């Protein structure tokens, strides 16, 4: 029975740099069609059978644009919403690399033509000079800022005037605005050029000054959004409410639905990686990809799935095969327009949420037990920022690691670890502002009390003396029988590094002066000090010991005894040798725009970066400098502060280079008190 | 050429490649290409003969095309060159580097005044006389 | 109470929800209770190929 066509349904994101204007579009959307949503569409002028339209509201800010790159992977076409005052933005360079990437074909909406500095032309040339695109207005926006009344479309040549008195949900059909006849005459002539270039047949007629037809121009327009060859650019402001309709109309005549899409590629569970593909149907083998963890108070695990091929029903014994777990699907709705109709047939091109998924994490593949695939993976990006988090009470404790655990596995892009040095839980993340909702939701849907601070630097212990002849000589002769140990040490500096032990022990015992069985015991007695340095209690590295004279006694000598006798020495000479602590140094680099390059590095010098050097880039300049590890935290906002978020820095740990004597001795005193 | 606002004069090197990481300085507040530059000295490279660092500029035309401007192997690096000690600046004064006889500049000042442009060969003399001593050097027939 | 790890290395970050078993190890005074390494923080334990019910490996892929 051929109910509602699979190729009905218009799988979209809404798509923007952080403050635009993408979800009042979309509530707008929800008032006309008359409600991820599920919504349904007609055409502003109910010219169009009921459309499906399945949509993504994904996030503006950069935070959180892990979330924005699994939606769009996930979607077939996008909604990219613009700014008419401020064009695109370094953030929606981001967004427009992600969603050419997954070669997502996408239209453009030029918003907030209501407000001052308003101009649709100047953000057309703004798409294609700085996203290389190749823009073609759909529309013309009629007037600008409070002027601005309504939109010519450029295939009907007709101005769209909509009522205000019912919030836009009727229109009008106008003739063009005198003043801009001409310019809605030339850019029709543009269209209807880019309307040509889709194939040999429409060329030929264009030049032989035959007139197309509404229905060829939009054919053509349709196969090369669907090539990502062109952009539609379309304009309009809610609050009087313009353009949302018409944009939505677009949506149905230029976007794709889920049979215009490549077959989704994945490989078969058959340890060869044979490659296979799954088209969008029906009668095909169940697969889909989870792609959203929501955890929800009322029924725990919310598993977000788009199905690309098969039917799958509400409790269906499915295959994680990622995962190599068979998960039985718990209850499945779908946002039916305003209702939650429940649907036991989740049908290829559907977006659903299962309850009660155990195993399954985003970007886990759901597929048929009998026809096992697992689809292409997510990369998940490595986290940029990490603080320390520390439990305020003992009933914190347990609860923490409970709350940190549901947010990393709803967000991959979170990573929680215990640093084994510090025992500090360290979260980390894709920025501060990313950690910031973390924190808010652990220390409210959870309600754990929990400080947030910085993970502890990795303080070490040296010397920078050599130290000859040191005595160690444990004589406990009482208590029964007595414990005899003698040894005579050697102690000195090694070069950072130069021993990936970061200890070296020398035996120079000449004349049998210790029996060679005791030895072991001495090295050992010195192995437990270097845990436990002298001057602060942090482990000691870089530092040789040379035992070369010791005594022992025949009766009370015992290996235990000469471990004491070691300690005594070590603890003796490390104070002669001058002890220091140590620091780690980190190797960070950064990618910013050439303008924006200077103010990187005012802060980075304030936060003792030695700069090493640059490799000016494509963007602009590749920053290198090394920076201690303590000044490398809150980094990652500071510098979206200073570059208006378009740099991206990465650090990994260079060496164990010497804290400045300042650093070094401040941290001495402080753990001293 | 054009206007002192795509002018840097550079290039230590061309074997060395890009120049844009520390090998090759400047590369900022500028803008330009940096694989669209050694392509043309690639042409121009076997003339030059390596340890002499050549002055080049990258002058940028109006229509986004790059060239250098060719200016021959100077005064600092042919007298760590033709006299075989390099440049340990800093001490004219203290320690004897090196004396450099009067003819030894004159035979190379030829190529020099394809460097170095006031008016004349015998005139830029006395500017190789210059860094020379900056670098350490003395120089008496 | 104290419980007692099974095995000879462990999968443990100190937050883990980890499963009692009885049983005195007769070797630290005041440990009464093993612990299952086959339950739900403790997976198939490393390089074995028998006992695997004990210490809950499953068995090997051949
Ligand atoms: N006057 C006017 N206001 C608009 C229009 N479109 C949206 N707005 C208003 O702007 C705001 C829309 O949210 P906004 O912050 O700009 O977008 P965003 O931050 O990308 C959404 P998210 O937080 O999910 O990333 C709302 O206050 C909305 O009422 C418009 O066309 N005209």
């Amino acid at each position: 029975a051929r109910t509602t066509p699979i190729a009905r349904y218009r799988n979209i994101g809404i798509s923007a740099h952080i403050d635009a204007g993408k979800t009042t579009t979309t509530e707008r959307i929800l008032f006309y069609t008359g409600v991820a949503t599920t919504a349904f569409w007609s055409g502003m002028a109910k010219q169009y059978e009921p459309h499906r339209i399945n949509i993504i509201d994904t996030p503006g800010h950069v935070d959180f644009t892990i979330e924005v790159e699994r939606s769009m992977r996930v979607l077939d076409g996008a909604v990219m919403v613009y700014c008419a005052v401020g064009g695109v933005q370094p953030q929606s360079e981001t967004v427009w690399r992600q969603a050419n990437k997954y070669k997502v074909p996408r239209i453009a909406f030029v918003n907030k033509m209501d407000r001052m500095g308003a101009n649709f032309l100047k953000v057309v040339n703004q798409i294609k000079t700085r996203l290389g695109a190749n823009p073609v207005p759909l529309q013309l926006a009629i007037g600008a800022e409070e002027h601005f009344t309504g939109v010519v479309d450029l295939v009907k040549m007709k101005a769209i005037n909509w009522n205000d008195a019912d919030q836009g949900v009727t229109f009008e059909y106008e003739d063009i605005p005198a003043d801009m006849v001409e310019l809605a005459n030339e850019w029709h002539q543009n269209l209807i050029e880019s309307a040509a270039e889709a194939s040999e047949e429409l060329m030929e007629k264009y030049l032989g000054g035959e007139e197309l037809t509404e229905a060829e121009i939009k054919g053509a327009l349709r196969q090369r959004v669907l090539n990502n060859e062109i952009i539609l650019v379309t304009c309009g402001s809610a609050f009087k409410n313009k353009g949302v309709q018409a944009m939505l109309d677009a949506v149905i005549d230029y976007l794709p639905s889920p049979v215009d899409v490549p077959a989704i590629n994945g490989i078969l569970d058959d340890g060869k990686d044979t490659p296979a593909e799954r088209h969008a149907s029906d009668d095909e083998p169940f697969s889909a990809l989870a792609f959203k963890i929501a955890t929800d108070p009322f029924v725990g695990n919310l598993t977000f799935f788009r199905v690309y091929s098969g039917v799958v029903n509400s409790g269906d014994t499915v295959l994680n095969s990622v995962k190599a777990a068979r998960e039985r699907f718990g209850r499945i709705v779908q946002m039916h327009a305003n209702k939650r109709e429940e649907i036991k047939e989740v049908r290829a091109g559907d977006i659903a949420a299962a309850i009660g998924l155990k195993d399954v994490t985003t970007g886990d593949t759901l597929c048929d037990p009998d026809a096992p695939i697992i689809l292409e993976r997510m990369e998940f990006p490595e986290p940029v920022i990490s603080i320390a988090v520390e439990p305020k009470t003992k009933a914190d404790q347990e609860k923490m690691g409970l709350a940190l655990g549901r947010l990393a596995k709803e967000d991959p892009s979170f990573r929680v670890w215990t640093d084994e040095e510090s025992n500090q839980t360290i979260i980390a993340g894709m920025g501060e502002l990313h950690l910031d909702i973390i924190v808010d939701r652990m220390k409210r849907e959870f309600n754990v009390e929990a400080n947030v601070g910085k993970p502890q630097v990795a303080y070490r212990e040296t010397i920078r003396q050599k130290v000859t002849d040191v005595e160690g000589k444990h004589a406990k002769q009482s208590g029964g029988r007595g414990q005899y140990g003698h040894v005579v040490i050697d102690m000195y500096p090694l070069e950072p590094g130069s021993n990936p032990k970061g200890y070296e022990f020398i035996n120079d015992i000449k004349g049998g002066v210790i029996p060679g069985e005791y030895i072991p015991a001495v090295d050992k007695g010195i192995q437990e000090q270097l845990k436990a340095g002298p001057l602060a209690g942090y482990p000691v590295v870089d530092m040789g010991i040379r035992l070369h004279f010791g005594s022992y006694h025949d009766v009370d000598s015992s290996e235990l005894a000469f471990k004491l006798a070691a300690s005594i020495a070590f603890k003796e000479g490390f104070k002669k040798a001058k002890p220091v602590l140590l620091e780690p140094i980190m190797k960070v680099e950064v990618e910013t725009p050439e303008e924006n390059t200077g103010d990187v590095i005012g802060d980075l010098s304030r936060r003792r970066g030695m700069l090493k050097g640059q490799e000016s880039e494509v963007t602009g300049v590749k920053i290198h400098a090394e920076v201690p590890l303590s000044e490398m935290f809150g980094y990652a906002t500071q510098l979206r502060s200073l570059t208006k978020g378009r740099a991206s820095y990465t650090m990994e740990f260079l060496k164990y280079d010497e804290a400045p004597s300042n650093v070094a001795q401040a941290v001495i005193e402080a753990r001293g008190k | 050429a054009k206007k002192v606002q795509a002018y840097v004069k550079l290039q230590v090197a061309a074997g060395m490649a890009n120049p844009s990481p520390p090998v090759g300085p400047a590369l900022g507040q500028q803008g330009v290409n940096i694989m669209e530059f050694c392509k043309a000295f690639n042409a121009k490279t076997d003339s030059i003969e390596k340890g002499l660092p050549i002055p080049v500029v990258i002058t940028v035309y109006a229509d986004r095309s790059f060239t250098f401007v060719t200016k021959t192997p100077p005064a600092a690096v042919l007298l760590k060159k033709a006299a075989g000690i390099k440049s340990g600046s800093g001490k004219p004064n203290k320690d004897k580097v090196g004396k450099i006889s009067r003819a030894q500049l004159q035979e190379i000042a030829q190529t020099k005044a394809a460097d170095m442009t006031g008016a004349d060969i015998e005139a830029m003399t006395r500017s190789i006389e210059g860094t020379a001593r900056s670098m350490g050097l003395v120089v008496e027939d | 109470v104290t419980s007692y790890i099974g095995g000879e290395g462990h999968n443990l970050q100190e937050h883990s929800v980890i499963l009692i078993r009885g049983g005195r190890v007769k070797d630290l005074p005041g440990v009464r209770y093993h612990t299952v390494r086959g339950a739900l923080d403790c997976s198939g334990v490393k390089d074995r190929k028998q006992a695997r019910s004990k210490y809950g490996v499953k068995r090997p892929k051949a």
